[PDB]
């Protein structure tokens, strides 16, 4: 038993419908109201103003 | 003295006799460099770099 670890490098790859055994581990499962960008990573979506 | 010399020019006073020395004159400006947060980078299985 080796107690060993990895890491998830990026969270900027969105949602996939493939079975979990064929995806890139980076890909997520359900994304709502996020704005994934390469300049700051994952963040809450910008607000919507009124005119 | 901000002004008061010939033709409204500025004047300055220094100790000693500088009637025959060779010297420059001007202002002084600063230089600032701020190092970033030191981290570790390794190569993930997919290739490239991660922190």
């Amino acid at each position: 038993m080796p107690l060993i670890s990895s890491s998830i490098p990026n969270l900027i790859n969105g949602v996939s419908q493939q079975p979990a055994a064929l995806r890139l581990a980076s890909q997520a499962e359900e994304v709502i109201n996020c704005m994934p960008s390469p300049v700051e990573g994952l963040k809450k979506r910008p607000p919507m103003q009124h005119i | 003295t901000l002004t008061g010399g010939a033709s409204g020019n500025g004047t300055m006073t220094v100790p000693g006799d500088l009637s025959s020395a060779k010297f420059f004159v001007g202002e002084i400006y600063n230089m600032t460099y701020e190092f970033s947060t030191p981290y570790l980078k390794e190569t993930p299985p997919g290739g490239g770099l991660a922190v």
